[PDB]
RNA sequence: AGGAGUGGAGCCUGCGGCUUAAUUUGACUCAACACGGGAAACCUCACCCGGCCCGGACACGGACAGGAUUGACAGAUUGAU
RNA sequence: AGCGUGUGCCUACCCUACGCCGGCAGGCGCGGGUAACCCGUUGAACCCCAUUCGUGAUGGGGAUCGGGGAUUGCAAUUAUUC
């Protein structure tokens, strides 16, 4: 359910995935997106109305749910940001053989 | 011209019976019904429904007062009455005899139609 | 009385007092664990849950 | 949509106490469990933000059976010019 | 949709024109006379009304429905 | 003779209420009166008894093709 | 103290990596410890239709998920247990610990 | 080459057909027919006979604090307090 | 004998040893198990031993149908289940 919402909401910044670990009287989700200064928003506005819905859906106690968000490296192996980055090309307005193409030699470029 | 009885007590004896005993004297579905509890949750219907039937009229026939309720157990206190109950379409008019106690309402009410085949 | 027999019926039981957590559809219910889906949800969301295919 | 003054008042000032809100698609709920201290259902609460997002104050998300609400800067005022507050008080999304 | 069968309404409310000032009356002297009757109850004190019906009394929220 | 109750055939009949086990002729009598109660009282058993129906309400899409031709 | 460490994870690996670093701490640090017991592991088993409608030949899926569990024993404070249940912990496996 | 059989007997279930206010519907060789995870007394329910509430956001024009509007007990009417 | 399952989120509904009552279906007090810990050494059926039956639509087969008694549930008649 967690993933299902983070990639409902964070389909701009492209998404890939979260990270569950487990600590003693804490708990922190590791976020990992391509636009890693976009999800906090100005002065991690963002980040924090993510943590409050979290919070206040899934019966946390309060204080002990923080989320942190981090940058992945080779953005070309990675089949959501890639699948994300064709369909925002698809929605604006492209022709569809050429962003196919475009992402195909990106991936390639990538090192795949 | 014979005298009507139900496990050999009479009709008089009948309407002078209370609940307790009228489990003993009712069928084992019968005593579980009138043994499951206070009727009022979903049973308001039978109560104002057994105050319509103590609503009566002056010496004629009684009115036929209608009901949706096809899960009445007969009782002593509606013994001559006329009920139309319903079927999903209409109001099936019926005399209550005296030799219907221990029955329901959807019984003597068919709901579908007798079936008459034609061709195939 | 509107707001007595809105819900007046009882649904302590029944396979509509269930309903699944992700599309709300009271057909092929899982209550195995307590997963409480659909089986088509289920397949959906299997992998990332735990269950995989081995046998 | 008829609902009592004070249940819309309690509602503001639980979306201007902190800057989210959450709630479960489902009108035959008694009590929101958050306002657990009063008497209001769900139903008011979806209707109420579905009116305030009509008129353009919230975004909305749904992601299984829970809606997701996120105020903006003309909801921010919006709350603030209608709830009588002076210029001092924030909600805690936007301070550190 | 219009069928053959007649068409039902819903209850128009009759419109009163001022009826708190039939409630309270004002002689020429320095004192106020109430005409119907008043609440009883714990949770109104004073404040809200019974109806002056031709047999009972009704309250507005209390139901302390008082027949002659 | 020390035979208990629940041992009969017959047990709180619906004239006189009282417990004793019927024979051959006196329960075919016994099966005759309570089908011509039933149809009298026009109950929906009686009814299908008197068609010559399945009464105890199972499907009779496919089995029962012997009861006419 | 009779001091009790349950650990429950769904991977083996890790499971028994951790496993290996905490006996390993516990014959550094010169006590008496039980050995690794092995509990019976158990499976979890859904069968569900492939199809979502009631149209083709009737496949099935097989899932499972396998949960492996341990628990060594040990003889020691609580602070000791604490401090050496807190070092180099893995994210997939469960520590839980209790005594008798 | 064989084994268990099925198709014939009673019964459960599904489909076609007929009947019905309604007997809801998809699927018709393998690749439709104990299939839709469909073993439905109520919910399921999508079919029929009847009655309640708006859960018709928002914008415009009327409307209105001298009242825009909400709710209800005596008694009849259905079906329902 | 071996796979399993078992006190549930808004969600109320678990598996049962033991003692008494009743032919049985069942009812009441007491305890256990969030599980290799308790049901449980899961005293399962088919088999094995020994009577009765004797080629008879028969003690094969249990369709159809009548009466009574319990449990679930707000409600079982078109018979829920036993």
């Amino acid at each position: 359910e967690l993933n299902e919402f983070l990639t409902r909401e964070l389909a701009e910044d492209g998404y890939s995935g979260v990270e569950v670990r487990v600590t003693p009287t804490r708990t922190e989700i590791i976020i990992l997106a391509t636009r890693t200064q976009n999800v906090l928003g100005e002065k991690g506005r963002r980040i924090r109305e993510l943590t409050a819905v979290v919070q206040k859906r899934f019966g946390f106690p309060e204080g002990s749910v923080e989320l942190y968000a981090e940058k992945v490296a080779t953005r070309g192996l990675c089949a959501i940001a890639q699948a994300e980055s064709l369909r925002y090309k698809l929605l604006g307005g492209l022709a569809v053989r050429r962003a196919c193409y475009g992402v195909l030699r990106f991936i390639m470029e990538s090192g795949a | 011209f014979r005298k009507f009885t139900y496990r050999g007590v009479d009709l008089d004896q009948l309407l002078d019976m209370s609940y307790e005993q009228l489990m003993q004297l009712y069928s084992a579905r019968q005593r579980r019904r009138l043994s499951r509890g206070l009727r009022r949750k979903q049973h308001s219907l039978l109560k104002r429904l057994r105050k319509a039937k103590k609503e009566a009229p002056p010496m004629e026939k009684p009115e036929v007062v209608k009901t949706h309720l096809r899960d009445m157990i007969i009782l002593p206190e509606m013994v001559g009455s006329m009920v139309g109950v319903y079927n999903g379409k209409t109001f099936n008019q019926v005399e209550i005899k005296p030799e219907m106690i221990g029955h329901y309402l959807g019984e003597f009410s068919i709901t579908y139609k007798p079936v008459k085949h034609g061709r195939p | 009385g509107h707001q007595q027999l809105y819900w007046s019926h009882p649904r302590k039981f029944g396979q509509g007092s269930r309903s699944c957590r992700v599309c709300s559809n009271r057909h092929g219910l899982i209550r195995k664990y307590g997963l409480n889906m659909c089986r088509q949800c289920f397949r959906q969301y299997a992998k990332d849950i735990g269950f995989i295919k081995l046998d | 949509m008829l609902m009592p003054k004070k249940n819309r008042i309690a509602i503001y000032e639980l979306l201007f106490k902190e800057g989210v809100m959450v709630a479960k698609k489902d009108v035959h709920m008694p009590k929101h469990p958050e306002l657990a201290d009063k008497n209001v259902p769900n139903l008011h609460v979806m209707k109420a933000m579905q009116s305030l997002k009509s008129r353009g104050y919230v975004k909305e998300q749904f992601a299984w059976r829970h809606f997701y609400w996120y105020l903006t800067n003309e909801g921010i005022q919006y709350l603030r010019d209608y709830l009588h507050l002076p210029p001092e008080i924030v909600p805690a999304t936007l301070r550190r | 949709k219009s069928y053959t069968t007649p068409k039902k309404n819903k209850h128009k409310r009759k419109k009163v024109k001022l009826a708190v000032l039939k409630y309270y009356k004002v002689d020429e002297n320095g004192k106020i006379s109430r005409l119907r009757r008043e609440c009883p109850s714990d949770e109104c004190g004073a404040g809200v009304f019974m109806a002056s019906h031709f047999d009972r009394h009704y309250c507005g929220k209390c139901c302390l429905t008082y027949c002659f | 003779y020390k035979i208990p109750d629940w041992f009969l055939n017959r047990q709180k009949d619906v004239k006189d209420g009282k417990y004793s086990q019927v024979l051959a002729n006196g329960l075919d009598n016994k099966l005759r009166e309570d089908l011509e109660r039933l149809k009298k009282i026009r109950a929906h058993r009686g009814l299908r008894h008197f068609w010559g129906l399945r009464v105890r309400g199972q499907h009779t899409k496919t089995t029962g093709r012997r009861g006419r031709t | 103290h009779r001091i009790r460490i349950t650990l429950t994870s769904r991977n083996v690996k890790s499971l028994e990596k951790v496993c290996a670093d905490l006996i390993r701490g516990a014959k550094e640090k010169n006590l008496k410890v039980k050995g690794p017991v092995r509990m019976p592991t158990k499976t979890l088993r859904i069968t569900t239709r492939k199809t979502p409608c009631g149209e083709g030949s009737k496949t099935w899926d097989r899932f499972q998920m396998r949960i492996h569990k341990r628990l060594i024993d040990l003889h020691s404070p609580s602070e000791i247990v604490k401090q050496i249940t807190s070092i180099s912990i893995e994210p997939g496996v469960e520590v839980e610990v209790t005594i008798a």
